[PDB]
RNA sequence: AACUAAUCCUAGCCCUAGCCCUACACAAAUAUAAUUAUACUAUUAUAUAAAUCAAAACAUUUAUCCUACUAAAAGUAUUGGAGAAAGAAAUUCGUACAUCUAGGAGCUAUAGAACUAGUACCGCAAGGGAAAGAUGAAAGACUAAUUAAAAGUAAGAACAAGCAAAG
């Protein structure tokens, strides 16, 4: 079949998989946020 | 750029500024000082010099302490300085064999220990070394009181020491009430360890506990400036009358 | 914005917006720093042009762009241009002034018309005044019309403008009461209920 | 070998050379014969005598041993009662 | 493919997603899925009578502005409290216990309008 | 122009500040103190009695000497025995 | 307890310094495990009369487990410290 | 109050009104006002990052003074 | 007789020196699907760094990585499939420019920071990550000029025969 359409948007999935609360739930996720803060990213998470 | 101070001096700098500076001088001495604990997992060199057998020459020797891992569980017990040795071994004890990860674990036991100064029986996770040390110290109270922070190696052990020292410092009648003669005998037996009440309060506290304690001591609601100005006004008015 | 360049056109005007777009990245102009105390030239001051096309000609200041250390004299250092040009018509020829830097002019002694250098010094009352370096004298601050076009003396207030007396009337009586308490008592509101305990944290 | 060491930035001696060869100050190197201690029961008497001797090294071997040791091993040593006292110098050498 | 930079608002997301736009709550949602508006929770505008009022939006350009002197605790204290204490001190009828007589408030509890923590809006 | 005054070494005994963290450790040892007296003598202010070993230090020196440095008589006696054993 | 020794020699550090260790200094060998040592006896002064040990005040040597488990915990015996020795010695002399 | 957030910074925390005390509020307690040890390496990186910015700003001022004095 | 283009100088950067810091810079909102004024539902880093690589393979081993004053002792003693390599100390020396905020036989728009920006854009996410600007004293003087000058074209297609030129 034709590929390239693997993104099937869903806001509930997006915020649950990559959101603020998800990232702060684990120390590894908190370190992800710290790295993005040190780089200066405007968007720390979804 | 460069930091003004080397990284190893950073901890000392913090203790010299802020709320840390306001801590009592005796407490900071305990934090500042670094003393090596008594050897447990290695044999110390008896002498400072030995003869190198090959060339037959006098050689300086030093004691390099083995790195020991102390699990957080150990802070709820009275291990006699014992810990986990995380290291490697050579299979078959030959240098030309594989290097294998090896952890040597202490043999732990649960025992009941009675404190005369506290008149309470505690259930503690303990090693045979601790029991031997208590025997050498002629009682559980002596072991806790005599042993320094480094050798004791337990937050619970340090907590017990503060209780005993505070009990002795205040001569608290809460020990064996209705038997003043028994209370006196216990205090007399441990009279050597008495220290000022102020010092006993800070024994065994961690830095975070000390900062919380100091914050509570200096916590105060702000003074209404109505009162402050009134005092200034009254003094000036009173002085004018003089 | 660092790349903004101050020009003769007033900041924020249509002309300035055209000159200073967000994407302009022109080379910075270098201006000799002059402290607020150091500056001694003000609008309405008669000054003399030390050098240039109009060297030796006295003029009156009418604009001061301090960010460029500029002083503009009316009718001097003047080039020619057409104003109001349209496709149909050429416009009107006018003489347009160009800015003069501070060091290219000197202030003028009032009694004797000469380019006297001046020094800042306080007075008996304590008010700061410019004094001539030679022939020591008080060069008073000149009076210039307000930029917005408002002449206070000629001003006659219309509706929605408070009268002088009303604005200056004193009604405040100092007391240890908030505006809320004052208004309720004045307006006669009565409230006897009290908020229950709330925990802040 | 190590030309520039991490700690001192210097050349390093190859200790296996220092453990097998002797340098005379004149520039010569001494060595033993390979196998002089091996299977002597099947070697002829003349062969054993040849093996026991101390022998010199060639110009290329001497050049290699010079590269593999640092200058400290090339200095004058004034040992009391040295048995090689006479062999640190060359006499009547025209070349 | 999602937009990470735009704000998260109730217009976006599924219907189940809802959130406020910053309006203060005026009531409670009880059981049975019922909204119960509370009269006290609804702000009431205290509007004065503007009849006979001489102050208008603008001021005469000829009106002199005064020297800026922001009010301070000392300035307030001198204007209000100092004369009473000074007069009482001369008469001698002054004591520390009765500072409330001159307007001191020992505690803010029980006041409709508390200065700290503030319990009224602007 | 006139050249600036010539660079000169700091003269006199120098006692570093003990409390200052930056001050190097080596400058605060008793070894450093003795060096001040040696260079500048009396003006150093060092109490001369400190230069000699203290009684506890004296015992350590004497204890060390006995273990590793024998007396002449003991050295002679041991050498005599070895010769007899060799003989 | 477990007593271990390093396989690899650690170079000396000097008086006021600590040695910098390397990965190979983490390889150990077991010199001894104190569990398997011959076990000493523990000496107590009795505070009562208990079967097959002695009368109050006697000096005995007993297995460490027996002393801690029963004599010390139950109050039958007290530690044979010099202070305890002096007190009970006086009592016997008067008796 | 002055509190340390989970990212290792010091921020002023504005209190809110609640009907129950803090120890009985399960939503509030889930909020963390402490930083774990993995944050110290990031704390140093911020300090060093900031120190570089300050060093460049001071250098640039000194360079700009050169231009002024050379020009004037 | 010219189009496409070209020319430009400062935005800032680099390395040192010096110096601890204490900046923690409205209201409101935010740990709930962050930035949603109030209860529901409790809250908490990690046991030893590994491997690549060197040993011309690889299997013990392999500087820095994994920091505790400079210079010397010394690449010495010692350690090492005694191979590759690794490598002290005792013991001597050192008052460091001091003063105040300085300096450049460092870069000048493909350089110097990735930076005009951690933006645009790309990725579900961790993450990756650009490009570029140029008048004058004055634009409240109509925005400046300067250049047979790159390739590419045009002005001006070609004319038996040939590495395209050379005699
Ligand atoms: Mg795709
Ligand atoms: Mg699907
Ligand atoms: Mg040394
Ligand atoms: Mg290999
Ligand atoms: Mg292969
Ligand atoms: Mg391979
Ligand atoms: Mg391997
Ligand atoms: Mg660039
Ligand atoms: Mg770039
Ligand atoms: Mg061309
Ligand atoms: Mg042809």
């Amino acid at each position: 079949r034709a590929r390239g359409n693997e993104y099937q948007p869903s806001n509930i999935k997006r915020k649950h998989k990559h959101g603020w609360v998800r990232r702060l739930s684990t120390p590894a996720g908190v370190q992800v946020i710290l790295r993005r803060m040190l780089k200066g990213r405007k968007s720390l998470s979804h | 750029p460069l930091h003004r101070y080397p990284v190893h001096l950073w901890q000392k700098l913090r203790l010299r500024q802020g709320i840390c500076a306001r801590l009592p001088a005796h407490f900071l001495r305990s934090l500042e000082e670094e003393r090596t604990p008594t050897p447990v997992h290695y044999k110390p060199h008896g002498t400072k010099f030995k003869i190198n057998p090959k060339n037959g020459q006098r050689e300086r020797v030093e004691d390099v302490p083995i790195p020991v891992h102390y699990p957080p569980e150990s802070q709820q017990g009275l291990w006699g300085g014992e810990g986990l040795i995380l290291g490697y071994r050579y299979a078959n004890n030959d240098k030309l064999s594989k290097r294998v990860k090896k952890v040597w674990k202490p043999q732990l036991f649960t025992r009941e220990l009675y404190s005369e100064i506290l008149d309470k029986k505690f259930t503690v996770t303990v090693t045979m070394r601790t029991l031997d040390l208590i025997d050498e110290a002629y009682g559980f109270d002596f072991y806790i009181l005599k042993t320094p922070k480094e050798d004791l190696g337990s937050k619970f052990g340090m907590d017990l020491k503060r209780g005993m020292l505070l009990r002795l410092a205040r001569q608290d009648p809460h020990l064996h009430p209705e038997n003043p003669e028994r209370r006196a005998a216990i205090y007399d037996k441990y009279r050597s360890f008495v220290i000022p009440e102020a010092e006993a309060e800070w024994v065994g506290l961690t830095l975070e506990e000390a900062l919380e304690k100091q914050r509570l001591l200096e916590e105060k609601d702000p003074v209404p400036l109505f009162k402050v100005y009134v005092e200034e006004l009254v003094q000036r008015l009173q002085e004018q009358v003089l | 914005s660092p790349f903004y360049r101050y020009g003769m056109s007033r900041p924020g005007s249509i002309a300035d917006k055209r000159k200073n777009p967000p994407w302009s990245r022109r080379r910075p102009v270098v201006v000799e720093p002059i402290s607020d105390e150091d500056w001694h030239l003000f609008c309405g001051d008669m000054v003399e042009i030390l050098e240039g096309k109009d060297a030796g000609k006295q003029g009156k200041v009418v604009q001061v762009v301090r960010q460029r250390n500029w002083v503009v004299l009316e009718g001097l250092n003047t080039h020619y241009r057409y104003i109001g040009r349209t496709k149909d018509h050429r416009g009107t020829m006018i003489a347009s002034e160009a800015p003069l830097l501070h060091h290219q002019v000197k202030l003028v002694d009032p009694v004797d018309r000469k380019p006297t250098e001046i020094q800042w010094r306080f007075t008996e009352a304590g008010e700061r005044v410019r004094v001539s370096t030679r022939s020591g004298r008080i060069i008073p601050k000149p009076e210039f019309p307000r930029a917005d076009g408002i002449v206070p003396e000629t001003w006659t207030d219309g509706p929605k403008d408070t009268s002088v007396e009303d604005a200056l009337e004193r009604t405040y009586v100092p007391r240890l009461k908030t505006l809320e308490e004052d208004v309720m008592e004045a307006m006669g509101i009565q409230e006897t209920r009290r908020f229950k305990k709330v925990y802040w944290y | 070998l190590t030309y520039c060491s991490t700690r001192k930035g210097k050349r390093k001696t190859v200790k296996s050379v220092v453990h097998r060869f002797l340098r005379l100050h004149s520039g010569l190197w001494l060595r033993r014969k390979a196998g002089y201690k091996k299977k002597l029961w099947k070697k002829s008497t003349a062969r054993k005598k040849r093996l026991r001797e101390f022998v010199f090294c060639s110009k290329t071997q001497s050049k290699l041993l010079d590269k593999m040791t640092t200058s400290f091993w090339k200095r004058r040593n004034w040992y009391a009662g040295d048995p090689y006292q006479m062999y640190h110098d060359r006499t009547n050498l025209r070349v | 493919g999602a937009d990470r930079m735009s704000k998260w608002t109730s217009k976006r997301g599924p219907r189940t997603f809802t959130k406020s736009r910053g309006a203060k709550k005026t009531g409670i949602y009880t059981s049975d899925r019922k909204f119960v508006q509370i009269k006290e929770m609804v702000p009431e505008f205290v509007v004065p009578d503007l009849t006979g009022f001489k102050l208008k939006p603008y001021v005469n350009y000829r009106a002199p502005a005064g020297i800026d002197t922001p009010l301070t605790a000392k300035a307030l204290f001198q204007e209000t409290v100092a004369p009473a204490i000074e007069k009482d001190f001369k008469e001698g009828t002054f004591d520390a216990n009765n500072l409330e007589k001159y307007g001191f408030e020992p505690t803010q509890e029980g006041k409709l309008f508390q200065l700290y923590p503030k319990n009224f809006p602007r | 122009y006139r050249a600036p005054p010539p660079p000169r070494r700091r003269p006199g005994p120098h006692s570093p500040d003990p409390e200052n963290l930056l001050t190097p450790r080596w400058q605060l040892t008793p070894r450093y103190v003795a060096k001040q007296f040696g260079r500048h003598g009396a003006i150093s202010g060092v109490p001369p009695a400190s230069l000699w070993p203290t009684p506890e230090q004296l015992r350590e020196l004497e204890a060390e000497e006995q273990e590793w440095y024998p007396s002449l008589a003991t050295m002679q006696e041991s050498l005599r025995l070895q010769q007899q054993a060799l003989e | 307890t477990v007593i271990v020794e390093r396989w690899w020699k650690v170079p000396l550090a000097g008086e006021g310094r600590k040695p910098h260790l390397h990965r190979r200094h983490r390889v150990y060998k077991l010199v001894e495990d104190t569990k398997h040592r011959p076990k000493d006896n523990l000496e107590l002064i009795l505070t009562q009369s208990v079967d097959e040990i002695g009368v109050r005040g006697d000096l005995v040597s007993v297995k460490k487990s027996v002393g801690r488990n029963k004599l010390l915990s139950q109050g039958l015996a007290v530690y044979a410290s010099p202070e305890n020795r002096k007190l009970f010695e006086e009592e016997k002399s008067l008796r | 109050a002055w509190r340390r957030d989970i990212f290792g910074r010091i921020v002023w925390h504005k209190f809110k009104q609640w009907p129950i005390p803090w120890y009985l509020n399960k939503r509030y307690n889930r909020r963390r006002f402490f930083a774990m040890p993995y944050v110290d390496r990031f704390i140093r990186l911020r300090i060093e990052k900031h120190a570089r910015i300050e060093a460049r700003k001071r250098s640039l001022q000194k360079k700009k003074e050169k231009i002024l004095h050379a020009k004037f």
